[PDB]
């Protein structure tokens, strides 16, 4: 059985106002350029999942204003989100990616052609925008990501050279940096498509993840989440068609058969291009606050452990810029005077304001948390797979003040709760 | 406009001799950077469809025969036929394809002797 | 095994208007992009207008633009040229030549059609 | 610590009203035309920003209904603004920029097949209209505002020539006539952008400005901004390239070498064109008087040094009219018989309504006020960091009246007060 | 599938068609959202050949 | 100086004088603003509906 | 009506304004709808030759 | 169908018609929905010749 | 619910995106196309809840 945080916490009157100041980001947005030596210039992106790790003081050693209002020796002290705003800079834009070798055979809008045969190497330099995103998650344990993979094939018969492989649906950590779907699925590029010339440059060799919310939402405790919120939206704009040999021929009977030249069935794979329609200022979510009421599950927005999660993706503002540098001058503008380089630019404010929370460390109590995370109890007196794993860490030690009235989310948080 | 001037008339080669043709421009047409001159040298015979020849002034296209040759830089191009055989009586012209309007020569007429 | 063929020529009073077409047989035709060149006859070759491979972007010369239009047909795969205010100094005979590169092309031609004549007179 | 207005600054009944008038503005939307004195026909266009300064007369100095309430030697009097509206007139409309000799390639949206690499000089006439905003916003002091420009490289090995120049996020306060973002970036184009020709002649060689709201906000007086308001819309029509070589080539393992016609990659560097959707009159934030109650910051609308600035921008209104002027005649319309040019021209209506406000002046509350801010007290008995500024000076000494039935704004005024 | 000529913005009569003059063909359908419950399976009209 | 100089046929610069066509939207029956009565409950200036 | 080149999709240095480039030129206009009431006949402005 | 010329963005000086220029066209129409309910036939007006 | 039966008809085609895989029988130089094999599939997910 699981019980809600509500039955065995409790809540003080103490709120603290923590504030990352300004966080900034730049870089090539679709890979990341390493010389001999090292990883010089990153890859930032506005399609890439944003992970903050916000880490906070431990409230046991940290000097509260009063130390005698509590037990020092049965109880123990948590810090418990009460509300949140992501705050983001520069203006709005859309991003531009393409390749400059994709697979795209034909147009079949209004276009359809039974001319000559598809040779070696159709493949033209194509542009486009993605599909219009946004999203905000926060909880205590990173996020897990669903996407289709190949699968194990077992014992059988051996494939031959060519078969289409098994498909897996595989569940993961989101890390920071990992991409998003962009309207063309969420798969393992890498690994279900050889070619490499589907997609476009910034997705084509690495994984597109979607958020699991089912899973998420199914789980017992409920540390994967306490809020989340989404908006998207996408059109198809162009229709095209792909070229190589076809796995699956089309049956006999669904066809009547040509001549001439129409004996030879053009190829049957059909894909669009995305697009979003219209960005405003009256559909955005952040540069908000949100009061953190009531959690989904059972988890009432208590951080075990001093550790926050904070998932963040916002395509509205992703304008990649174009730089240009002069190598030389000539008489009359030259072509080669002058170098050309693109770049993309984030800036973040994220600000918080927590809450403390008292536990009394009874019989069933003690083994109740046990039994839900051995890692709290023997914190109150080690190895972790985040130590393995990137995030983005946002340390807030010596950012904790209580003189609320200072701070801009603390007069909004003041107004709010009238009191 | 880019006017190409061809400078030797209507000329008679005799059987098994070289014969020379000079393409003019009012205009460099060199791109300096990659070296590359934008001029055309097309083959027409009377009453058919003119046949393409040499293309960037130097690069020949596949089924042409290797005797033909094209050379020049700058304002200057020469193409020249190394062997003359009874076939090649025609009508040549150049064109460059360096700015628009794509403007075509006044046309030389290569005839036997 | 690439070929074209050209019809639409015929006598047409000064002031009238004609209509030619262009069929192309062996040939992917949404890839290259192609032009027409006049040659009046017993002088030289002259440009006249040129399009895009998807036919987004048009070129005209300057004696030829506002009266001449250049249209594309790649799911017919066909070429047309649509004539208006013809003038007597427009007899002539017209080719439908074809590029070499595609998305705009660079402008030396490999193919050219047969050729159609189109006459202006009383 | 700093403390909030409400407690040391006492609220009167005096109200009044003042207007600024008719204010026009004629110039040319791209340029300023200049003969060899100087510049006759100034630059006026619509995304630019409109700064006034409005002056308004010394409370002490001016006449009063009667002196009995207040203690001249133990008091001071300061202008607090409580509300405002900002008029337009001229009709709705779209403006179109553009540039003779742009750097576009090939328009990568939807092609077939590849076609060869630029010359030199492959640049062509290209027009559009802009992302569409509209803001304003008002306080005591000028707004700050941000932008992207070259970095200084300390002490290091030289840099050859053609590299990328680093960035920095530069903070500025806007002046009267400084351009605003319009979907190509909140950047300093004259300094990163050496080839003059990748953007448009409005901001080809000036420098767009984005508000930098952030910061702003983390004021710790917050004079900067008392309120402000903000719509943004834009979409993107047309995709396309660029003509030069490449910095960053892309990485070897991103895609598979092609051959004979396409071998040579095409560039990589792909760039769009936003646009504004359409302009509606429901969507409007002018012609509408705003109501000050409750101020963001600390500071409640209470207006030091006689001053107050005023940020407007209004890209609804921008339609740039033509005039043509016959220089011959002739016998059948030669088209070198006239001669053409553009103009734009600007509208404004600024309606005020103030409250008279005292101040005691104790032992405490001066020095509070000494060290906030030390030109207030030294002139209630210097060169000012606006001396090499610029604005829009709007005089509103002699324009004070408490008729406020006569006037458009005070008869609306006394519904919303009642008394 | 079976489409000859392109209607909406149309210029001249090109002339009639041959035999085969059947083109490749895509596009996106009508957008639907749809939920029934019951305890019987639905029913459904369609029209068909008289 | 707000421009770097064209060679060839870019020497002479082309016009820089952009216009644009306008176009209303959509025609609805439900923004219309006539056919429905209005009622003068209290005028914005001082003469009151006289 | 003047109207030289379509700057949209154009730009080709080929050409040069000659003399009566006119062309046929149809469109719809901005959208409007507006009712106005008074004793005396309303006010307009516009901008006039000095 | 009787139609000449495209005026939206073509440009191209007016070329004077021969005999016959009609074309095959088609196209959808205004989206309309209408109920009424009464005691006798409603009315409906045009214009006729007079 | 008579019978203890139940009938949930869904129809939902806003989460339609077909999938493209790309398996290799060959490894050529230059990209020659006749070493890919190209397949389409479609997945549904469900979660019914009551």
């Amino acid at each position: 059985a699981v019980v809600a945080t509500d039955a065995y916490v409790k809540r003080t009157n103490i709120f603290y106002h923590a504030s990352s100041s300004r966080l900034l980001a730049v870089g090539h947005p679709y890979y990341s350029i390493k010389k001999v030596n090292k990883t010089v210039v990153p890859k930032v992106s506005g399609y890439q999942y944003r992970v903050f790790k916000v880490v906070l003081p431990d409230p046991n050693k940290f000097a509260l204003p009063d130390s005698s209002l509590f037990d020092p020796t049965t109880q123990r002290l948590v810090w418990a989100c009460t509300g949140l705003e992501v705050g983001r800079g520069q203006p709005l834009g859309v991003g531009v990616s393409g390749h400059p070798l994709l697979n795209k055979y034909d147009d079949v809008e209004n276009s359809g052609g039974y001319g000559g045969n598809p040779g070696q190497d159709n493949r033209v330099n194509v542009g486009m925008d993605y599909k219009q995103t946004q999203l905000c998650m926060v909880g205590c344990a990173p996020p897990l990501g669903e996407h289709w993979g190949k699968g194990t094939q077992c014992s059988n018969t051996s494939v031959q050279n060519g078969d289409c492989p098994p498909l897996e649906l595989i569940t993961s950590v989101i890390q920071d940096g990992d991409m998003v779907d962009t309207g063309f699925g969420a798969m393992n590029f890498a690994d279900l498509q050889t070619n490499k010339s589907d997609v476009p440059l910034d997705i084509c060799g690495t994984v597109c993840k979607y958020p699991d919310y089912l899973q998420m939402a199914a789980d017992p405790y409920g540390d994967r989440l306490f809020f989340y919120l989404r908006k998207e939206q996408m059109f198809a704009r162009h229709f095209f068609n792909r070229a190589g040999t076809v796995g699956e021929p089309v049956p006999d009977d669904l066809l009547v058969k040509g001549g001439n030249n129409r004996s030879s069935v053009a190829s049957s794979i059909y894909v669009h291009t995305p697009s979003g329609s219209l960005v405003s200022s009256e559909a955005q979510l952040f540069n908000k606050p949100y009061w953190l009421q009531k959690a989904q599950g059972h988890n009432n927005g208590i951080c075990w452990g001093n550790h926050l999660f904070v998932t963040v993706v916002d395509t509205t503002r992703s304008t990649n810029m174009t730089l240009c540098a002069s190598v030389s001058k000539s008489a009359t503008y030259t072509n080669s005077d002058y170098k050309e380089y693109m770049r993309h630019v984030e800036e973040f404010d994220l600000q918080f304001i927590f809450q403390l929370c008292s536990i009394t460390l009874s019989a069933e109590v003690m083994a109740y948390i046990h039994t839900m995370n051995p890692s709290v109890l023997e914190d109150w007196n080690k190895q972790d797979p985040y130590k393995d794993m990137s995030f983005w860490e946002v340390n807030l030690k010596e950012k904790f003040s209580s003189e609320l009235d200072q701070f801009p989310l603390g007069r909004k948080f003041l107004l709010q709760s009238g009191y | 406009d880019i006017v190409m001037t061809q400078s030797p008339d209507s000329l008679a080669v005799s059987l098994g001799e070289r014969a020379t043709i000079n393409c003019k421009s009012s205009q460099s047409i060199l791109y300096s950077s990659s070296n590359k001159n934008y001029l055309a040298w097309y083959q027409q015979k009377p009453g058919q469809p003119p046949k393409l020849l040499i293309y960037w002034a130097s690069t020949r296209e596949s089924g042409v025969p290797d005797r033909f040759s094209g050379s020049g830089s700058g304002t200057d191009f020469t193409l020249t036929i190394s062997s003359l055989l009874p076939e090649d009586v025609a009508v040549y012209y150049c064109q460059q394809y360096h700015s628009t309007p794509w403007t075509f020569g006044q046309g030389t007429k290569v005839e036997i002797k | 095994e690439v070929q074209l063929l050209e019809s639409g020529g015929g006598l047409v009073q000064p002031g009238g208007s004609l209509r030619l077409s262009c069929a192309a047989s062996g040939l992917t035709f949404s890839s290259y992009a192609m032009s027409w060149v006049r040659q009046a006859p017993g002088k030289g070759l002259e440009w006249v207008s040129s399009i895009s491979a998807s036919g987004g972007s048009t070129y005209y010369a300057d004696s030829v633009r506002g009266r001449f239009t250049i249209s594309r047909d790649n799911s017919r795969t066909t070429l047309y040229l649509q004539m208006n205010i013809l003038r007597a100094e427009d007899t002539a005979v017209y080719y439908c030549a074809k590029d070499r590169m595609g998305v705009r092309g660079s402008g030396w031609f490999d193919y050219w059609g047969q050729g159609t004549l189109v006459t202006v007179s009383s």
